[PDB]
């Protein structure tokens, strides 16, 4: 039985409006290894989009870190979009700067 | 640095 | 444990779609420093930290050619899969391996390890003693009676207590300045309303190094264990992780609760309160 992923979305440094940054999507938990991800800026795919190389837990379920140079602002909205084989449809998770 | 591969 | 290096192979078959990707990974501790993709445009072993860069030409070819002949023979144990489980070759399957040693304060071994999953199961493991086997199923018993056969936990062993501790011992003299220091987490408790009645305390620990903390709140010095909310610890992309703890308060007995935090890099664990 496959594994769905876990989703979290968040800063590389606590968030400051006008200074830049690096916006994070790390996925874990999941099996088998392929997945689709997507970071958004309101509501738009951002083109340059870094990933780490595939590695996986103890409990043989596969983690990957996505990550884009950013600087927020107080209007701007960020998430990331993610599709894997256990997932009807897409799974959309927003940035909360507090999580 | 790495160990061979083995034949299960 | 003081420290380890691990080997993590992926091998990922694809019908229709070419052959099965191979994909290894190289840590000491929580630090990557080594990758190989049979994907890549050209697949070599290529370095992932500075300390690493300073091998020669017989290191990354050597690692290289390791690499490309173990992406073959992980292929084949894809196909010996199939007949194991009785399986068709129109579906997608998965091998992982992990494989290393950890040495303690003085380098020395302290235990080996070598474990084999198919499609995220358990498959084999060799025991701690490095001379046995532990099989999952009557498939991996197979594998079991081949390996006994063919005398390969003692080439293991061989590795694990040789090669592995001393190029262990190596890399950690190479990188001492990032891998032998710990960085403690950065720690602060924010306060979030949700209604009149509840609020949400929540307990940070940033940018610290390696992995490994504990974080847990305390309502007046009793564990808040089934009550307590924790993210799994993240990677921030600099080399340091970070992970955080919450509890749902009653208005007004906010300083009933601690939070406390341990880490290597802390001289003794730390006691916060909002």
């Amino acid at each position: 039985i496959q594994r769905t992923p876990k989703i979290q979305v968040y800063s590389r440094h606590p968030a400051e409006n006008g200074k830049s940054n690096f916006l994070n999507c790390y996925v874990s938990g999941f099996h088998p290894s392929d997945i689709e991800v997507d970071l958004l800026k309101n509501g738009e795919r951002i083109e340059k989009v870094e990933h780490s190389d595939l590695s996986f837990s103890k409990d043989w379920s596969f983690y990957l870190l996505y990550y884009t140079e950013f600087t927020p602002t107080e209007k701007d909205e960020y998430a990331c979009r993610v599709n894997h084989v256990t997932l009807s449809q897409p799974k959309i998770v927003k940035w909360d700067r507090d999580m | 640095k790495a160990f061979s591969p083995e034949v299960i | 444990g003081s420290h380890s290096m691990r080997y993590f192979y992926t091998a990922m078959s694809r019908p229709g779609r070419g052959e099965p990707r191979f994909i290894a990974v190289g840590y000491v501790d929580d630090t990557q420093f080594v990758r190989f993709d049979s994907d890549a445009a050209s697949p070599r072993m290529a370095p992932r930290a500075p300390w690493i860069e300073q091998e020669g030409p017989e290191y990354w070819d050597g690692e290289t050619r390791n690499m490309k002949a173990s992406a073959q023979t992980y292929r084949e144990n894809l196909r010996i899969a199939l007949r194991y489980y009785n399986q068709s070759e129109a579906g997608s399957h998965i091998i992982q391996v992990m494989y290393g040693c950890d040495v303690g304060p003085d380098g020395r071994l302290l235990r080996g390890h070598n474990q084999y999953a198919y499609d995220g199961k358990d498959y084999i493991a060799l025991n701690e003693d490095l001379s046995s086997w532990t099989a999952a199923d009557t498939a991996a018993q197979i594998t079991q009676r081949k390996w006994e056969a063919a005398r390969v936990a003692e080439q293991l062993r061989a590795y694990l207590e040789g090669l592995c501790v001393e190029w262990l011992r190596r890399y950690l003299e190479n990188g001492k300045e990032t891998l032998q220091r710990a960085d403690p987490p950065k720690t602060h408790v924010t306060h979030h309303p949700i209604s009149d009645h509840e609020a949400t305390l929540r307990c940070w620990a940033l940018g610290f190094y390696p992995a490994e903390i504990t974080l847990t709140w305390q309502r007046d010095g009793e564990d808040q264990t089934q009550d307590t909310e924790l993210v799994e610890t993240r990677p921030a992309g600099d080399r340091t992780f970070q992970k955080w703890a919450a509890v749902v308060v009653p208005s007004g007995e906010e300083q009933r609760y601690t939070c406390h935090v341990q880490h290597e890099g802390l001289p003794k664990p730390l006691t916060l309160r909002w």
